């Protein structure tokens, strides 16, 4: 199958750079033309960069035009896109996509945040189950920069998940809930645990949410 | 992607009645000039386009002889030609880049020219 | 620069219902278009390249048509997993390949309460030295409800934060958390923490509460 591997993003101060990455498989890397598009907070998707399979031509939005440089290794079948004088109108995720014109596959993006705070890892507490259907889940909080990831017995529960957007608490830190529902009867039976990580800061938290 | 019968170079002397820079597309799949774009390069300029959706041609003043003849690019013939004027003043590598809506293709050719000492 | 002017902006339909979406291009680009879908957060992906060809995996419920400067992004009958923001982009050689505005597909249901469930802050947070007081409302439809915080009958403002889901891909609902903070200190004066709910699908406000010592 075709994948779109990114790397290299993000937290980056302002005037910083960044050098994004997209390792491809799956198609001959060398026949088709490359792109970079992104996606700022709460905005619509802009194309940003592209070039052609030789890498002999390149195209770049004027947001971007002297600043970025994207260049491909076909020896590595690897995109690149070297992003200098960074700007808070620059935070947005950023996705290598196939071709310059129908994007048919898209890598899984990476959030370049540039802000002049620091990397805080979150703390996991629980959401106990109390008094048909009981309510449990577990609450990421105080970190920075997004995101964070939260899966419930390692995948295995995925029904009834509500993983809620972070929120940005007034001290700059993030903030986000996972929970979900479950029947009574399972409570004392079944063990719910979330899995929540935080790759900026490599975090790892498992949490083991039970009644009482 | 749109694949070439490909050519590494070609040569003109004055004995050429008119330069001629092959490209030839050998998967064309469009029953409609629309639907195509064709441009060329060289030196990293366009020096010719054929924009199918506008029906026209745009050529640089440094290019003013150069053309495509666009009832063979539903076969595939892209080929670029030119006078010697034109020819003669820019000789060296030109990319032949055709587009048919998603399938995309690009392929290299250099125009070679020996000056004859007397 | 070609620009194009995607219509509408959002749009509301029911499940079983037919989804028109259009774009115009400022200039004739012939079929050199495309159509995505974009869930939140998430890579788009291509729905119908060149106008009117159906990328393939892409469910037969999705088609393009158009040719020169008017398209339409069609869903023939709407799916629930089919909420998501739809994009035109034009294609063409001759410029920039851009992105339309987008159009955020929201699937209509009937009026649906939410299920409310409050949760005290942990021992292991209450150890680190703050309170986190967390209010779920599960499962509603529409999307407008409020949510009133009050410790030992006191009404509360400006030391709570919402946070609302997408709609799920089965029922069209929305699940919401209000999040009310306090110092450890402050959290142990009261006894009484409860979360009113005001929605549309609720004949009268229902509160959830707790006494913090049990
Ligand atoms: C010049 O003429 C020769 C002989 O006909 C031909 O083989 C060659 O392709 C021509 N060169 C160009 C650049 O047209
Ligand atoms: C395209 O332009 C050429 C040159 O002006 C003209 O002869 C031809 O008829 C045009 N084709 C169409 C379909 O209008
Ligand atoms: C054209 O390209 C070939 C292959 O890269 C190279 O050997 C040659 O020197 C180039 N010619 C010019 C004039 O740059």
């Amino acid at each position: 199958e075709v994948q779109l591997l990114e790397s290299g993003g993000g937290l980056v101060q302002p005037g910083g750079s960044l050098r994004l990455s997209c390792a491809a498989s799956g198609f001959t890397f060398s026949s088709y033309a490359m792109s970079w598009v992104r996606q700022a907070p709460g905005k619509g998707l802009e194309w940003v960069s592209a070039i052609s399979g030789s890498g002999g031509s390149t195209y770049y939005a004027d947001s971007v035009k002297g600043r970025f440089t994207i260049s491909r290794d076909n020896s590595k079948n690897t995109l690149y896109l070297q992003m200098n004088s960074l700007r808070a109108e620059d935070t947005a995720v950023y996705y290598c996509a196939k071709s310059y014109g129908a994007f048919d596959y898209w890598g899984q993006g990476t959030l370049v945040t540039v802000s002049s705070a620091s990397t805080k890892g979150p703390s996991v507490f629980p959401l106990a189950p109390s008094s048909g259907t009981a309510a449990l889940g577990c609450l990421v909080k105080d970190y920075f920069p997004e995101p964070v990831t939260v899966s419930w017995n390692s995948g295995a529960l995925t029904s009834g998940v509500h993983t809620f957007p972070a929120v940005l608490q007034s001290s700059g830190l993030y903030s986000l809930s996972s929970v979900v529902t479950v029947p009574s009867s399972s409570l004392g039976t079944q063990t719910y645990i979330c899995n929540v990580n935080h790759k900026p800061s490599n975090t790892k938290v498992d949490k083991r949410v039970e009644p009482k | 992607q749109l694949l070439f019968n490909k050519t590494k170079s070609v040569e003109f002397t004055f004995g050429n009645d008119t330069v001629v820079i092959p490209c030839f597309v050998t998967n064309m799949e469009a029953q409609n000039t629309t639907e195509v774009y064709v441009k060329w390069k060289f030196k990293g300029r366009d020096i010719y386009t054929f924009d199918g959706a506008l029906n026209k041609s745009t050529v640089p003043t440094d290019f003013s002889s150069a053309k495509i003849e666009v009832s063979q690019l539903l076969k595939g013939d892209a080929s670029l030609k030119m006078d010697k004027s034109d020819a003669v003043s820019h000789t060296g590598n030109y990319t032949c880049e055709v587009t048919e809506l998603t399938r995309e293709g690009e392929t290299i050719i250099e125009l070679k020219y020996r000056v004859v000492s007397w | 620069d070609i620009q194009m002017t995607q219509s509408p902006s959002s749009l509301s339909a029911s499940v079983g219902d037919r989804v028109t979406i259009t774009c115009r291009a400022s200039q004739s680009i012939s079929s050199y278009l495309n159509w995505y879908q974009q869930k939140p957060g998430k890579a788009p992906k291509l729905l119908i390249y060149a106008a009117s060809s159906l990328q393939s995996g892409v469910p037969s419920r999705f088609s393009g048509s158009g040719s020169g400067t008017d398209f339409t992004l069609t869903i023939s009958s709407l799916q629930p997993e089919d909420f998501a923001t739809y994009y035109c982009q034009q294609m063409h050689p001759r410029a920039p390949k851009t992105f339309g505005q987008g159009t955020k597909v929201e699937i209509k249901r009937t009026v649906a309460a939410p299920s409310v469930f409050i949760f005290p802050p942990s021992d292991e947070q209450l150890k680190s030295g703050t309170a986190s007081v967390v209010c779920l409302l599960n499962n509603f439809y529409p999307r407008e409800a409020k949510v009133q915080w009050k410790v030992d009958n006191a009404l509360q403002s400006g030391n709570s934060q919402e946070s609302v889901t997408e709609q799920d891909s089965k029922d069209s609902t929305y699940s919401l958390s209000s999040t009310l903070t306090l110092s450890k200190a402050d959290y142990e004066k009261h006894k009484v923490y409860a979360c009113e709910v005001t929605h549309q699908g609720l004949s009268s406000p229902v509160t959830k509460s707790f006494n913090r010592g049990e």
